[PDB]
């Protein structure tokens, strides 16, 4: 458990590990947005 | 003919898929055929 | 300009996808061989013909989902929906196995319709048909396996179902049955399929890295265009590479891109005709003499016996579950089993 | 403080949040920088001391 | 010139009929050690004590088996992981009875095999090309490090890795399959598909090239005369070729770009080899494939079988059967 | 080259999704309806999670006669109440 | 856009990187941001670790990697690897997510706002990739930095608290390590051990001396090397070896790598002293090894002669010897006779297995131990369903190790794999011919046939 | 409670590529 | 076996640093193309 006055960002920390991934994806996006030039 | 940016088409529609796959992915662990 | 004529016109129109004379079976078989699967696979059961959940509706993955085989007591049945054993009843039909046989006849005409187009389109491009021709293998080992190897067994039942894991009961069931992997046309299959991707393998990197340098830029492709009459890759260095790594290489490109045809082609027609042998169950199972000194001395052994014994494993421990329809009851202390496991 | 901790937490998430959007959206737009370099210095130095708050009240709390 | 700088020309020397290079100088004696010791062990080597359990198996031509049965059977499950060459052992008796002959070939193969693809690269280099065909033959040998060195040690025992022959091999992959359920495991499925997919491009790459040939010959000579070797033209028409094949399924399903239909040849079989290669690398240290067994699960709590649970019947035969032997335990814990 | 309109015309249009802000999800609702209201059950003869067994039953109802497999079946349905 | 399409920078978008190979301001930015990833990752993961963290399992049942790292270094376990303080794996997530922003920041500054080049603002900033000289000075700090890491892992082993000691007498325990083994014939004789079987190279240091010993002597190794490589340049003879290239460079860190990879897939399955089974799991050998101790336990409870019984082969079925006489557990677990861990040398002798110290000096601990091992094998399913591939589901569990062998297994691989890519084309590149065959002169016209 | 964090954080990194595009950033 | 172990000893040996000083002499310059 996270200490006990932290337990309401227990979704967050959830979620917070596959950020990285996300920014692979990101660049993808953003490669579109240029249109892979 | 060129209205919506084809990279936000691409992003949100790669996100539906994300998301419908998450779906099945979250569904192997609950309900049915979960061995539960 | 009759009827034929216009009707020949349209077929034949530049389109997005060409239809052509070939698409009027071609289209629908394929469509519904390939929407039966999803159908049966999404809501479909296998429970009155295996005894098995096989849907996705019924908890399956996409790794277990399957559409099973008939029940063997259907025999070699077409399963019509209008047939004698469903009557007319979709709902009946589907728990017969009825969508089996459906997937597999319209897969199969639909095959059909792919080879007749390959065909029809090579002629009204103007080339050669050797597509076609090599498409001749993937139908072989349908039929073999699909159509062939059912109709020489009991029944239906015993093809493979249009499943993942299901195939991979089919694969095991051929070990611990045929001993299929004994088999000198598998042998001869699998030379063909793993030949054929070693050839895939090697020409494309042979090409890759014999390219000549045809623009200034350090991503290579963009240095081809289509309307060039000159070679992009220098078969003389790719030749000369070869011939001192391995000792022999192509020299010919025409005939190096026929042997590219032929390996896997030939692999899966010599599979084929094991398939088709195992219909009639005329396995290579064992080795006569190495059987009758296995049988005389206790004390010979090789990975032949062993895997012989894997075998007498699988058959004892699949076959009540595998085939209910026989209601196998192998009592504990029947099935083969080692000390302590 | 009891409320005074997850509410300068949430003032941190919020405030990341802000950051991770609003940083990259300002050096990628050197048009109106002059106007954004100052968010920026303000956004950094109060984002470092959320932290130390945090830091701080973690020890009141926990 | 000194004699080394002679020795090291005649070495990287691109007009020897087969190139030796540096990599060919730890390539030919690894190699030759290899083959000369495969080759006796798999005519006349006598029985191997394969499980460690005093109950050798019979893996050569002379003690009673053919080509399809012969194998040289792996050193011994009492050696585990120890190094076993000759000079370790008392005699040459005791090293064969211990599948010394193993131990010696694959590990002369995997060091040949490495200095193979080393050697590759070298040639490339010193032909002026460009120098990724290694890259492609790491699949394959990337394959053979897994059976004979990864599975070896993450089981713990090189008798766990490949048999050196036919049957040797399948009883391998029998075994495999019922302690990892590698059917069922993504890796070994994509390894699948990179192989039917490699000879279905070979199959189709061939058969688009071959289709839109150039006629240059006339019917009653083979059309392979048609191409002269180091001719500078093109021997097809890769734009008949793509208005057939983006015919045949759609304009943009196919390639026009000879440069990029070619890569593809390379990734798709290479990359799923490569995804085979860590899927047996992997189950060296018994991450599985998927267990679905008793899945599916009535309302009541009875267990609904799926295909995945018969797949487990035949692996349950197989796992109850093999080395029946050697098990003392409840648990096949390596 | 064929004369039918550009993919990436069409769907970055607004009329195209004008129309498949509607079509879209009323398919993918629709398709969630078929299961959640059973009729995916009645249509296809799949058993529900409580109707692959009787309550005491451990045995599997398989189909052993061919022309009367349609009748078997019915009376392993019977069974179920 | 500067060097921002494949025209003006020859490579195309998914080569996009290799645009970066001579602007240094935007290639500091994407190191920097990449190891804020890599940060994030460490802090993100631990406190979801942390927030999932049972107490009152064991950590290897709990699917946790980064828990076990800290636990290993003396945080938050007391003896017998029992958790007492979840506090200190709370600092180490938070101190990482917070130290992630900072990295993510001026990565993010450097990539897209800051200089695009180094070398116009900061001559000591700037590089060359072809400047051999300023190449080694950066080598040279990066050294003395890994260097100063090193000893921190030997001050928090001797100066701040210890290490967690699996062999600690009375159990495992924290432990201040005083006499590091200075040794150089023990630390660099690890280094001259064959890696196969009883040997295991590296990988089978067995005690924290012999551990924190070998990093005070690479600590200082590469505290020497970094000032050596910031004070001479590169030698004739190694100038002549190497490409002196960017994509050179990179290729010979690919290889150095892989090569950690596939050390460290070794590590985390055999040695169960820098990974601790308290944390980690048994290894694989360890289980098999604490299965046939249970089953002697139990057979001799029952009555059973375990020295003299003979399995189903005529070898002793629970007790057998070595290849070189040492008495071992028989069964399968032959092969993992080498096997060492603190609940099974109390059993050992001169002669390897006492028979009279099986008779009677079993502990109930070793017991329960051998129990809890022998039922937490690392083997599972993908899906991470425990136990053999013939199991029911049931169980959730994959050992740790098993995920950190494969996975690093994995990476290594491909990191060979990219040494190869990398290394080819750094030599084709800087030969000239990695575009392809120049037309006019192709080499192989100008060689003689073959034949 | 976790479907809405992953959302947020999900459409920020899209928001700065869409925000740069609107305002003519340096992508 | 002694002899055995000393005969292979040499000639691994000998292989291997043909292999190493080979690769050390001069090996970037043998090139059909840039012989610096
Ligand atoms: C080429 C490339 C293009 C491919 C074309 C695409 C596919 C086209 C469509 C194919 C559909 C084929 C369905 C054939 C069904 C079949 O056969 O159905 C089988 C029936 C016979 O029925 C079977 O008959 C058996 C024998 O019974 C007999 O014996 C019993 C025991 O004594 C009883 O007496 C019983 O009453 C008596 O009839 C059992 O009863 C089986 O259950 C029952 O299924 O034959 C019949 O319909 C017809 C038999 C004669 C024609 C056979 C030609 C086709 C088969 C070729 C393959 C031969 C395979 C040999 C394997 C090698
Ligand atoms: C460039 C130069 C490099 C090439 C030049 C040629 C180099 C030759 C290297 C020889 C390596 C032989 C492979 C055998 C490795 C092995 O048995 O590895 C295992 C050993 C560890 O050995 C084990 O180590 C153990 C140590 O544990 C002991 O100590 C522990 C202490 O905690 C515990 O107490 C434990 O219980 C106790 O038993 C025991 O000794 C075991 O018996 C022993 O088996 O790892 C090792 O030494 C660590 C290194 C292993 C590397 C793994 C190689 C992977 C290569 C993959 C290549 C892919 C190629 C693709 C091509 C395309
Ligand atoms: C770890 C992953 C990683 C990193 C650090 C980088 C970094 C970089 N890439 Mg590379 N790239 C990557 C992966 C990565 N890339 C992948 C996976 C691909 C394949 C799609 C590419 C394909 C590629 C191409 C084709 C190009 C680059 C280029 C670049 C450089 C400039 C980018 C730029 O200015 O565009 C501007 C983009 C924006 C302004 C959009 C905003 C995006 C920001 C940076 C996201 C940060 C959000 C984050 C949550 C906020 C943190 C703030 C907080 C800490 C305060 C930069 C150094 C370019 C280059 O090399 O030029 C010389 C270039 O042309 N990349
Ligand atoms: C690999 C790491 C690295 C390197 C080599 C650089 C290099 C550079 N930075 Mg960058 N930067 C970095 C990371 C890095 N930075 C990080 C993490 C941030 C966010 C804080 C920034 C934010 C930043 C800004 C806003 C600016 C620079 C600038 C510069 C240039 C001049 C710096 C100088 O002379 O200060 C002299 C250095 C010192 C007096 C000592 C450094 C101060 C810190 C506190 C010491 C920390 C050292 C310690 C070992 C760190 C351990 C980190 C570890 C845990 C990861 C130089 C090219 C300037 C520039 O771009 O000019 C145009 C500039 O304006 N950087
Ligand atoms: C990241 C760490 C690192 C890196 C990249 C370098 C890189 C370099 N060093 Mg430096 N060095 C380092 C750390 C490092 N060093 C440290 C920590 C020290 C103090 C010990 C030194 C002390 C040092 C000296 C004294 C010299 C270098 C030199 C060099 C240059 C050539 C080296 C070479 O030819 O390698 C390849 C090595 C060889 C060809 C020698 C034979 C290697 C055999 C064939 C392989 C043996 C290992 C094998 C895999 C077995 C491993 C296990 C074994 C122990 C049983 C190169 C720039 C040379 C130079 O030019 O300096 C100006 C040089 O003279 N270094
Ligand atoms: C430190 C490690 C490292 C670094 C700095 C580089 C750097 C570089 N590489 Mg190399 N490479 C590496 C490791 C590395 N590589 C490894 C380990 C391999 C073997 C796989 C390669 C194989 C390789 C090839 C084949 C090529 C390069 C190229 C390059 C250049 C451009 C890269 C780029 O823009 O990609 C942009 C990024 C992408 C296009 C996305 C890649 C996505 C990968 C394949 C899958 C992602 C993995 C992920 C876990 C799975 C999906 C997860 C899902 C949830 C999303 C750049 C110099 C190119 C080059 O040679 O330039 C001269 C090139 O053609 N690299
Ligand atoms: C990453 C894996 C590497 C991909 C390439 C592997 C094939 C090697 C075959 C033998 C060499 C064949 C050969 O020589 O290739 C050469 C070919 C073209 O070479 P060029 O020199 O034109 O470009 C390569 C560099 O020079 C950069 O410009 O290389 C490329 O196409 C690189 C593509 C990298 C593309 C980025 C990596 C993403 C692809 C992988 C995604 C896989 C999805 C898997 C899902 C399961
Ligand atoms: C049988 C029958 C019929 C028919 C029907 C039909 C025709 C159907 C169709 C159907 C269909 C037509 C369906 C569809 C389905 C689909 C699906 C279900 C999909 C899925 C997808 C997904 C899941 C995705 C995924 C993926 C992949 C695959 C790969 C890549 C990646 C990803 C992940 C994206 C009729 C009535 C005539 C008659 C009687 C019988
Ligand atoms: C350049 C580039 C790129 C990249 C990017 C990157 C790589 C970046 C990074 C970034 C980063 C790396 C970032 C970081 C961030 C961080 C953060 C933002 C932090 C936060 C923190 C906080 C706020 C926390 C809180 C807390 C606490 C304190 C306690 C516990 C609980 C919690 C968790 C709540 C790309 C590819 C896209 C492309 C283009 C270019
Ligand atoms: C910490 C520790 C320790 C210690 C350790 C040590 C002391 C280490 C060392 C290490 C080292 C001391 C290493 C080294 C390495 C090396 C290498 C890995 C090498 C490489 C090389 C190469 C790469 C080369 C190449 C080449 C050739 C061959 C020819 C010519 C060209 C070239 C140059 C390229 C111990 C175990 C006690 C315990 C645990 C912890
Ligand atoms: C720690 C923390 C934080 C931070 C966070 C961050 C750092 C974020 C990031 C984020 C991000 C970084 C995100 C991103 C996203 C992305 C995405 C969402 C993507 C997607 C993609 C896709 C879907 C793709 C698609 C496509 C394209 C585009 C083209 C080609 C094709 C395809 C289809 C593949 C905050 C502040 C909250 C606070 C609390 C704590
Ligand atoms: C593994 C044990 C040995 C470790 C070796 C590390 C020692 C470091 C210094 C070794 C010196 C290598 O130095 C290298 O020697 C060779 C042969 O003598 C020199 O001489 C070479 O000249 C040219 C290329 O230069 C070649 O065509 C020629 O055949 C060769 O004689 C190289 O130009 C020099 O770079
Ligand atoms: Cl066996
Ligand atoms: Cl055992
Ligand atoms: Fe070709
Ligand atoms: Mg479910």
């Amino acid at each position: 458990k996270l200490p006990e006055a932290y337990a309401i960002f227990d979704p967050l920390v959830d979620v917070l590990p596959v950020i990285p991934v996300l920014f692979l994806a990101l660049a993808f996006v953003w490669q579109a947005a240029v249109g892979f030039r | 003919g060129g209205r919506i940016p084809l990279w936000i088409v691409a992003t949100v529609a790669g996100m539906g898929v994300i998301v419908i796959v998450g779906l099945f992915f979250y569904g192997a662990y609950a309900g049915l055929g979960s061995s539960l | 300009r009759g009827w034929f004529d216009i009707l020949d016109d349209w077929l034949k129109r530049d389109r997005f996808v060409f239809v052509g004379w070939s698409g009027i079976l071609l289209f629908p078989c394929a469509y519904l061989a390939l929407g039966g699967w999803l159908t049966g696979t999404t809501f479909v059961t296998s429970w009155y013909t295996h005894g098995l959940a096989s849907s996705y509706l019924e908890g399956c993955n996409f790794l277990t989902v399957a559409v099973s085989t008939p029940a063997n007591s259907m025999g070699h049945s077409l399963l019509l929906l209008w047939g004698p054993e469903a009557q007319g009843d979709f709902t009946r039909w589907c728990q017969l196995g009825g969508l089996w046989t459906f997937i597999a006849l319209h897969g199969a005409f639909g095959l059909i319709g792919f080879m007749l187009r390959q065909f029809e389109i090579a002629r009204l491009v103007g080339v050669r048909p050797y597509n076609a021709i090599a498409f001749s293998a993937p139908i072989a080992v349908f039929v073999s396996v699909f159509l062939i190897y059912p109709l020489g067994q009991s029944s239906w039942f015993f093809a493979p179902s249009f499943g993942v894991a299901a195939i991979f009961r089919f694969l095991l069931f051929f070990q611990g049955f045929h001993n299929w992997t004994l088999n000198p046309f598998h042998m001869m299959g699998v030379a063909g399929v793993l030949g054929g991707a070693l050839l895939c393998a090697i020409h494309g990197a042979t090409v890759e890295n014999t390219l000549f340098q045809d623009g200034e830029g350090a991503s290579t492709f963009r240095a081809f265009n289509p309307t060039q009459a000159e070679e992009t890759y220098s078969m003389v260095t790719a030749n000369r590479f070869w011939s001192q790594i391995f000792g022999i290489a192509f020299s010919n490109k025409r005939w190096l891109h026929f042997f590219m045809l032929f390996v896997p082609v030939t692999g899966l027609w010599m599979s084929a005709i094991g398939v088709v042998g195992l219909a009639l169950n005329l396995r290579s199972y064992d080795f006569i003499s190495q059987e009758i000194r296995a049988a005389e001395d206790p004390e010979f052994e090789t990975f032949y016996t062993k895997n012989l014994l894997l075998n007498e494993g699988i058959r004892a421990w699949m076959a009540p579950q595998d085939q209910p329809h026989e209601n196998f009851v192998f009592p504990e202390e029947v099935l083969p089993r080692g000390n302590a496991l | 403080m009891t409320i005074l901790f997850q509410l300068a937490l949430a003032a941190l998430v919020i405030l990341s949040f802000v950051m991770v959007i609003g940083v990259p959206v300002a050096y990628a737009s050197p048009q109106d920088w002059d106007r954004s370099k100052q968010l920026i210095f303000l956004g950094s130095g109060l984002w470092i001391a959320l932290v130390l708050v945090v830091g701080v009240l973690n020890f009141f709390v926990v | 010139a000194n004699l080394w700088e002679r020795f090291c020309n005649w070495v990287t020397s691109t007009d020897n009929r087969l190139y030796v290079g540096w990599f060919g100088v730890i390539m030919i004696p690894t190699l030759l050690a290899a083959t000369i010791c495969f080759v006796i062990a798999f005519i006349a080597a006598p029985p191997v004590d394969i499980d460690g359990i005093r109950e050798p198996v019979s893996g050569s031509l002379l003690y009673g088996n053919n080509i399809i049965t012969g194998a040289v059977v792996p050193s011994s499950n009492a050696i585990g992981l120890h190094f076993y060459p000759i000079w370790e052992a008392a005699s040459l008796d005791e090293w064969l009875y211990n599948g010394g002959p193993y131990q010696l070939i694959i590990f002369h193969f995997l060091l040949g095999a490495s200095c193979y693809m080393g050697r590759q690269w070298e040639l490339s280099y010193r032909l002026g090309m460009r120098p990724w065909i290694c890259v492609a033959y790491s699949a394959p040998l990337a394959s053979a490090f897994a059976v004979f060195l990864i599975y070896p040690i993450g089981q713990g025992s090189f008798s766990d890795g490949m048999p050196l022959g036919i049957s040797g091999t399948f009883n391998f992959m029998i075994v495999f399959q019922a302690e990892h359920n590698i059917l069922m495991h993504p890796f070994h499925q994509l390894g699948v598909a990179g192989v039917f997919g490699g000879a279905l491009f070979c199959a189709m790459h061939g058969s688009l090239v071959t289709s839109s040939l150039i006629r240059e010959t006339t019917e009653t000579e083979s059309a392979n005369y048609g191409y002269k070797f180091g001719q500078e033209e093109e021997t097809y028409n890769i734009v008949a070729a793509h208005g057939y094949f983006g015919r045949l399924i759609f304009q943009y399903a196919s390639f026009n770009n000879s440069r990029s239909l070619h890569f593809f040849l390379a990734a798709w079989p290479v990359v799923g080899v490569w995804f085979a290669a860590l899927g047996i690398s992997t189950m060296a240290f018994n991450l599985n494939g998927f267990n679905f067994n008793h899945s599916v699960i009535d309302a009541k709590g009875n267990v609904i079988n799926t295909w995945a649970d018969i797949i487990n019947r035949a692996n349950l035969g197989m796992e109850v059967m093999h080395e029946r032997n050697a098990h003392n335990f409840p648990l096949d814990l390596a | 080259t064929t004369g039918e309109r550009p993919f990436s015309d069409i769907i970055t249009s607004v009329r195209y999704w004008v129309i498949h802000s509607i079509t879209i999800p009323a398919l993918f609702i629709a398709g969630w309806l078929f299961v959640s209201t059973g009729l995916a059950y009645d249509v296809f003869g799949t058993p529900r999670p409580d109707s692959y067994y009787a309550q005491e039953q451990r045995s599997i109802p398989l189909v052993t006669d061919r022309f009367e497999a349609k009748q078997q079946v019915e009376t392993f349905l019977e069974q179920l109440k | 856009a500067t060097n921002r399409d494949q025209e003006s920078s020859g490579f195309a978008w998914w080569a996009g990187n290799a645009r970066l190979i001579n602007l240094s301001g935007k290639l500091l930015g994407a190191h920097v941001a990449h190891a804020g990833l890599i940060v994030f990752w460490a802090g993100a993961m631990t406190l979801f670790e942390l927030a999932h963290f049972i107490p009152e399992k064991p950590m290897y049942e709990q699917g946790l990697i980064l828990i076990p790292h800290i636990a290993t270094l003396g945080w938050g376990v007391g003896p017998g690897g029992e958790v007492v303080d979840t506090f200190p794996f709370f600092v180490v997530g938070v101190v990482h997510l917070i130290s992630s922003a900072v990295l993510g920041f001026g990565g993010v500054y450097h990539a897209i706002r800051g200089p695009e080049t180094l070398e116009e603002y900061s001559s000591f900033f700037g590089y060359d990739w072809k400047d051999k000289n300023k190449m080694t000075t950066i080598l040279g700090f990066h050294l003395i930095v890994l260097g100063i890491g090193a000893l921190l892992l030997v001050a928090k082993a001797m100066f701040f608290g210890g290490l967690y000691d699996t062999w600690a007498p009375g159990g495992g325990d924290v432990r201040v390590i005083t006499n590091p083994t200075l040794d150089p014939r023990v630390i660099f004789g690890y280094l001259l051990k064959s890696p196969f079987g009883g040997e295991g190279w590296i990988v089978s240091v067995n005690n924290l001396e012999d551990v924190v010993g070998g990093h005070i002597w690479i600590g200082l190794i590469c505290i020497a090397g970094g000032i050596w490589h910031i004070l001479t340049t590169p030698f004739g003879w190694a100038r002549r070896a190497f490409i002196w290239s960017g994509e050179a460079y990179l290729s010979y860190s690919l290889g150095a790598l892989s090569m950690m990879g596939f050390i460290a897939t070794c590590f985390v399955w055999f040695n169960n002293t820098v990974y601790p089974s308290e944390f980690y799991g048994p290894t694989g050998p360890e289980a098999s090894q604490a299965q046939a101790m249970t089953f002697l336990i139990r057979d001799q409870k029952l009555g059973a002669n375990v020295g003299s019984a003979q399995g189903p082969t005529g070898l002793g079925k629970y007790l057998m010897r070595s290849p070189t006489g040492e008495i071992i557990f028989g069964g399968e677990t032959m092969r993992f006779w080498d096997f060492r861990g603190p609940w099974l040398e109390p059993l050992r002798g001169p002669n390897g297995l006492d028979l009279n110290k099986i008779k009677n000096d079993i502990q109930p601990w070793q017991e329960r131990r051998a129990a809890e091992y022998m039922t937490h094998a690392p083997l599972g399913s993908l899906n991470s369903v425990g136990g053999v591939a013939t199991e029911i589901n049931s169980v959730n569990f994959v050992s740790p190790r098993s995920w950190l062998a494969t996975s690093h297994f994995v990476l290594a691989f491909f990191f060979l794999v990219g040494h190869l890519w990398h290394a080819g084309r750094a030599r084709a590149a800087a030969a000239g011919f990695e575009k392809g065959i120049d037309r006019e002169s192709e080499p192989v016209l100008s060689m003689p046939s073959l034949d | 409670a976790q479907l809405t964090m992953i959302a947020m954080i999900g459409i920020a990194g899209p928001m700065i590529i869409f925000l740069l595009a609107v305002r003519r950033g340096n992508l | 076996m002694e002899t055995l172990k000393i005969t292979v000893y040499i000639v691994v040996t000998f292989f291997v640093l043909l292999f190493v000083f080979g690769f050390l002499s001069g090996d970037p310059a043998r090139n059909p193309k840039r012989k610096d």
